[PDB]
Parts: C-alpha cells; sequence; structure tokens
C-alpha cells in the first residue's frame, strides 16, 4: 500500500509522458509522410492527364 | 482477511482507476493527432492542387 | 469488471491445445503454431507468425470457433485468441491476419458471434470488430454493426458489458467515416435516450466522450445542434462534479464551440447561457485549481467565449427589435448594465417611440413576466435618466405604474414598485 | 480550502446583518427543528447568492425608504407652509 | 435563516477539517491520522461504510491503527454527576496516561 501509493503515480507519469512524446513524434513525421503521399499521388494524377492529354493529340 | 483484504481492494481500486485514466488519456491525445494530421493533410493537399492546376 | 476477471480465469486454464492437436477437433498446424510464439514477451519471437503468414496463425481458428460447438472449449479457445487479439500493440497491426481469401466473410464471421453475452463471446466479438479506428480494415456493412443488437440492447438498459461496449464504441467513433456512418443510424438518438436514463459514472462518461468524439467535424456539431443535448450535459456537470466527468463535458463543449462553421450555429453559447447558467459553474471551477493544464485552459477559452457571446447579445438593437415585436423576455440584454448605462440616449428614441411602446405595453401586456419586464426597464431608464420621467409622466406611463404596484402578482408589483421608487426622485 | 471559508464567513457575516434585522422586525426566531440533518450538495453556493440578495434588496430598500420619508416630510412642510 | 445558520457553521467547520489534514500529493486522495475510541473502531467503520455508499467512488476507506510514538491521550467517560469531579481533578491538571 505504501509503496503501491507511489507506483501509482510512476505508472501515470510514465504513460501520460510517454503518449505526449509519442503524440508529438507522430505529428512531426506525419507532417512530412503526408506530404510525401500527396506529392506522390499528386505526379501520378499528372502521368495520367498526360497520357490523356497524348489520347486527345 | 480484514485488513490485507481491504488494502487489496483499495490498490483494486486504484489500480483499476489509473488503467481508466490511462485509457481516456491515450485516447485523448491519439485524438489530438489525428486533428493535426487531418488539418496537416488539408494544407497540403491545397499546396498540391495548385501546381495541379498551374500545369494543367 | 467481471469480464476482465472472468478472461483471467480462462488465461489461468491452460488450453490443451496438444491433446486436440488433431485437426478433427482443433486445426492440428495452427495448434502447432500455438507452440511457436508461445514466448510472446519478445516480439522477436511475434515474428514467427509472420512466418505463418497469417492463414495459418489464427485464420485457420475463423469458422473453427463454430466447429467446435462445445461451450467451455470454444471459449477457452476464444478467449485465448482473444486475450492475444486484446493486447494487439504489434500482433497484427497492419492487417497481417484479415482473411485475405476470406474477405467476403471477414466482417460476416462475427455475426454469428456478438451472442452469447455470459459466456462472453459478445466481447471477444466486441474487440474482433474493433479493426476501425486501427488495423487498417474497415466495416463493409453498417447495419450489420451499428444497427445490430451488440451495443443497442447493451446502451439502452450487466453493466461492465454495457461499459465494454461503449469503450469498443469510442474506438469505433475514433475513424471520421464511420463516425458519420454510426451518426447515419439511430445511435445518435440511443445515447441521448440513456444519457437521460440513470446509470454508472463511467458509462456516462464514455457515452460523453462519444459526444467528444462526435464534435471533431466541423459540420457534424451544426447537424447535432438540432438536438438538446447541453442542458443533459450541463446537468450532469453540475450535479455531479467527479473532476472526471467534467473533464469530458468540458472539451466536448469547448470542440462543439471551437467548430464555429456558421455564426447562426455558433450562437450555441447563448443557447447555453439561456437554458442553464454554466458560467457560474465555470466561476466555482476557476476558482479552484487543478493539476491538468487542459481543464484550465478550456475553462478560461469557454469562459471568455462565453463573455463574447453575451457582450455581442448586449445591443440596442437586439432590444428595439424584442420591444418593436413584443417578444419581451428576460435576459442578458434586459440585464447589461452598459446598455442601461451607456445606452440610456438610445433609449431616448426619436419622438421617445419605444418608451410610448413601453407605456402601451404597460396597458397591453397582460403577461405578467412582460409586464415586470416592462416596469423594470422603466426603472432603469428614469433611473440612468431623470429627465425622461417628467415626459413618461405626460404619456400616463407613471401612472401606469401606480397601477401595477397593486398587480396580481408578486413579481410585476416590485418591479413596479422599484419603478416608481425611482420615480419618486426629487419629488 | 481558503476560498471556501472565505465565502462562508462573509455569507455568515451577511447572515448576522439580517439578523440584527430581524431583531429589530421583533420576529419570535423559533429555529426549532430540521437544522442538524446538514445536507451537504454544491448549490448551497446558489442559496448563499440567493440570502445575500435579499439582503441586498433590504439594504437598497432601507435606504430608498429613508430618502422617500425625508421627501415626504419636507413635502408636508410645504404644504403646510401655504 | 434559521435553518441556515447552523448548517453554514457546519460548512465551515467541515471546510476547516479538510483544511487540517495531509492532502495527498500523490494521489486525489486523503490520509489523515484521527484520535478514536478503540471500542468504537467498528462504528467508524460504519461510519466509513456510509460515506463510501453516498460517494460514488466506492473506496474501501482503509482504518490502519496507527503506532503513535507520541503521547496517547488521556480520557475518561463520565455521566450526569461524576462530570464535577472529573472537571475538578483535571482543574488541578490532567493525569499522565493510563494513571
Amino acid at each position: 500500500s505504501q509503496t503501491q501509493g507511489i507506483q501509482q503515480l510512476l505508472q501515470a507519469e510514465k504513460r501520460a509522458a510517454e503518449k505526449v512524446a509519442d503524440a508529438r513524434k507522430r505529428k512531426a513525421r506525419r507532417l512530412k509522410q503526408a506530404k510525401e503521399e500527396a506529392q506522390m499521388e499528386v505526379e501520378q494524377y499528372r502521368r495520367e492527364r498526360e497520357q490523356e492529354f497524348q489520347s486527345k493529340q | 482477511a480484514l485488513s490485507d483484504a481491504d488494502v487489496q481492494k483499495q490498490i483494486k481500486h486504484m489500480m483499476a482507476f489509473i488503467e481508466q485514466e490511462a485509457n481516456e488519456k491515450a485516447e485523448e491525445i491519439d485524438a489530438k493527432a489525428e486533428e493535426e494530421f487531418n488539418i496537416e493533410k488539408g494544407r497540403l493537399v491545397q499546396t498540391q492542387r495548385l501546381k495541379i492546376m498551374e500545369y494543367y | 469488471n467481471i469480464i476482465a476477471a472472468k478472461a483471467a480465469e480462462v488465461r489461468a486454464n491452460k488450453v490443451n491445445w496438444q491433446s486436440y492437436l488433431q485437426g478433427q477437433m482443433i486445426s492440428a498446424e495452427d495448434c502447432e503454431f500455438i507452440q511457436r510464439f508461445e514466448m510472446k514477451r519478445s516480439s522477436e519471437d511475434k515474428q514467427e507468425m509472420l512466418q505463418t503468414e497469417g492463414s495459418q496463425c489464427a485464420k485457420t481458428f475463423i469458422n473453427l470457433m463454430t466447429h467446435i460447438s462445445k461451450e467451455q472449449t470454444v471459449q477457452y479457445i476464444l478467449t485465448m485468441v482473444d486475450d492475444m487479439l486484446q493486447e494487439n500493440h504489434q500482433r497484427v497491426s497492419i492487417f497481417f491476419d484479415y482473411a485475405k481469401r476470406s474477405k467476403s466473410t471477414a466482417w460476416p464471421y462475427f455475426l454469428p458471434m456478438l451472442n452469447r453475452q455470459d459466456p462472453f463471446t459478445v466481447h471477444m466479438a466486441a474487440r474482433i470488430i474493433a479493426k476501425l479506428a486501427a488495423w487498417g480494415k474497415e466495416l463493409m456493412e453498417g447495419s450489420d454493426l451499428n444497427y445490430y443488437f451488440n451495443w443497442i440492447k447493451t446502451q439502452l438498459s450487466s453493466s461492465q458489458y454495457v461499459q465494454c461496449v461503449a469503450g469498443c464504441l469510442q474506438l469505433m467513433l475514433r475513424v471520421n467515416e464511420y463516425r458519420f456512418a454510426w451518426v447515419e443510424a439511430d445511435g445518435v438518438n440511443c445515447i441521448m435516450g440513456v444519457l437521460s436514463n440513470k446509470c454508472g459514472f463511467q458509462l456516462q462518461y464514455q457515452m460523453i466522450f462519444s459526444i467528444w468524439l462526435l464534435a471533431f467535424s466541423p459540420q457534424m456539431c451544426e447537424h447535432l445542434r438540432r438536438y438538446n443535448i447541453i442542458p443533459v450535459l450541463s446537468d450532469i456537470l453540475q450535479e455531479s462534479v467527479k473532476e472526471k466527468v467534467t473533464r469530458i463535458i468540458l472539451a466536448a463543449f469547448r470542440n462543439f464551440l471551437e467548430k464555429s462553421t456558421e455564426r447562426e450555429t455558433r450562437q450555441e453559447y447563448a443557447l447555453a447561457m439561456i437554458q442553464c447558467k454554466v458560467l457560474k459553474q465555470l466561476e466555482n471551477l476557476e476558482q479552484q485549481k487543478y493539476d491538468d493544464e487542459d481543464i484550465s485552459e478550456d475553462i478560461k477559452f469557454l469562459l471568455e467565449k462565453l463573455g463574447e457571446s453575451v457582450q455581442d447579445l448586449s445591443s440596442f438593437d437586439e432590444y428595439s427589435s424584442e420591444l418593436k415585436s413584443g417578444r419581451l423576455e428576460w435576459s442578458p440584454v434586459h440585464k447589461s448594465e452598459k446598455f442601461w448605462r451607456e445606452n440610456a440616449v438610445r433609449l431616448n428614441e426619436k419622438n421617445y417611440e419605444l418608451l410610448k411602446i413601453l407605456t402601451k405595453l404597460l396597458e397591453v401586456s397582460d403577461d405578467p413576466q412582460v409586464l415586470a419586464v416592462a416596469a423594470h426597464d422603466v426603472g432603469e431608464y428614469v433611473r440612468h435618466y431623470p429627465r425622461g420621467k417628467r415626459v413618461i409622466e405626460q404619456l400616463g406611463g407613471k401612472q401606469l405604474v401606480m397601477n401595477h404596484m397593486h398587480h396580481e402578482d408578486q413579481q410585476v408589483r416590485y418591479n413596479a414598485l422599484l419603478a416608481v421608487q425611482k420615480l419618486m426622485v426629487h419629488n | 480550502f481558503v476560498n471556501e471559508v472565505r465565502r462562508c464567513e462573509e455569507m455568515d457575516r451577511k447572515l448576522r446583518f439580517v439578523e440584527k434585522e430581524i431583531r429589530k422586525a421583533n420576529i419570535p426566531i423559533m429555529d426549532t427543528g430540521e437544522n442538524p440533518e446538514v445536507p451537504f450538495p454544491r448549490d448551497m453556493i446558489d442559496l448563499e447568492a440567493n440570502f445575500e440578495k435579499i439582503e441586498n434588496e433590504l439594504k437598497e430598500i432601507n435606504t430608498n425608504q429613508e430618502a422617500l420619508k425625508r421627501n415626504f416630510l419636507e413635502l408636508t412642510e410645504l404644504k403646510f407652509i401655504l | 435563516i434559521r435553518v441556515w445558520f447552523i448548517k453554514v457553521r457546519k460548512m465551515k467547520a467541515i471546510y476547516h477539517t479538510l483544511n487540517l489534514c495531509n492532502i495527498d500529493v500523490t494521489q486525489k486522495c486523503l490520509i489523515a491520522e484521527v484520535w478514536c475510541p478503540v471500542t468504537d473502531l467498528d462504528s467508524i467503520q460504519f461510519a466509513l461504510r456510509r460515506g463510501t455508499e453516498h460517494s460514488g467512488s466506492t473506496v474501501p476507506s482503509i482504518l490502519n491503527r496507527m503506532q503513535t510514538n507520541q503521547t496517547p491521550p488521556t480520557y475518561n467517560k463520565t455521566n450526569k454527576f461524576t462530570h464535577g469531579f472529573q472537571n475538578i481533578v483535571d482543574a488541578y491538571g490532567i493525569g499522565t496516561y493510563r494513571e
């Protein structure tokens, strides 16, 4: 009971700090990851439209 | 027992409450992360569509 | 709580897959692979189920649950598999084991489950269906899970099972698409229906968490503002202060009032103030200090925006419209000190026609509350502008307040009394 | 909890104000029962505000009463002058 | 106000009790060493059960009998008559524990 009192707070600070840090790192990575995903999808769309332009020609 | 039994019961309740708080804090922070992903995706979508329209 | 205890008890029940290693009872290769990744502590040992390719890692156990119809053996097997899939931090997480060649039945195979709530297969299926927020797979049919009676019987109503399905629903709403799908279901009405009904703290809390999750989309808040949900939330907030339900009610209100797509829907501020003065609760809570910075920040935000909303409400144009159409009622405009003091000149209408309207209502209005409003407003006008009292006496409105002293309703008598007492200055 | 104690103490001082007003009014003030059950919700703050508002109304009423009495006495002197 | 008065006095007294104690720095709980009769400890546990019922947290309200190195309070029960003699004896001075 006596040690469990600080065990709770150790668990709480551990999990809260780790979730905060994980979410910050997740945002940091997902900024760029969304950028490359969107850019590559956009280049693929550009190639599709260029093929359609050739068909139109 | 009565004393050790009550100590164990208290321990169970306080473990359960920190577990609940853990789930809720985790889900809240994950929701924040999802909202940040969505707004960032919107920024990058419009930035892409600019050049798309220009080229087309 | 009972669900976790029984799950742990079944975990203690070591399943003897070796004796059932014959395929005619339980799958042979899959039971052999149970020996593999037995040291689940090591993720390097979790890699040899990536070696089994998923088809032989518990997908052979899919539709084996029906092959073994005995309650205890299937309970053992499914509870072990479901404990593995309850951890599922890196076990699958990537739609590795997702019934690749049986995708047509991947979602249908839990419709046979979501029964046997006392054997707890309801909850094992409840975690099986929890593959939307992550795990890269999406529910084929909205009616087959949302409208299905896996959380309709339990939501609108033992209570630990309601908690488990509520947590599963919290996870379900993490996705925007199936959040909108759940909106399209009658869960919108059901959550409110049992919000009014009494139940445990955790159940109501998780439901308000679902509301906070729904409050993320700037389209859904405006649709759901047709429902009068804020009074229930404010009642739960004020009557019980658990410091946890308060957090999620606060976050829900913040996100609602933060989307703010259209101003006519941003009027939710004035609506919340009209139906329940939770500004006083915010004062009580901000006087209190909490360690969670989020609570303080959200309280600050809500109080500041409510102050801004009531400041916007304060306008002589609003009051003049209320009186021109006759729609009189107590409101912050009727009690705003700046409106009575700074805009005392505004009460001096052209030919004092608005004050003449007050006189006309002192003679015409028979609703006691409207007459009390008129008397109080006349008193305010006199107090902030004693020179208009002579005009009132010319109009005969003063005589009408003399009449209203003996009104049939005490509040009207009191308002007329105060108005005349202000009219007796220098008389 | 210092703010709670301060609010309760300000309330109590206003209660003594109302008490001395009641003594001036000569009310029997029985105070017989219903006292020791002492319910403990948080809405007591609203009831505090209600009673304090009542005290404010009574104070304003007293000041207005004295003002109107003075005006009455002066104007009655005036009628007797003519 | 006749009803209101002593109940607000109880507000102030109970808030003063909430002041003078160890606000649990770790958790949102309360640790407090309280001198109470040995015989009535079970009665106190019934009171704890009542407070646990009215509250929703359903905490056990742990009661562990402390070991006080400091002075144990000297107390003796009285009735309508011996109270006077006890008052005189204490007016001389209070006796040491278990005298």
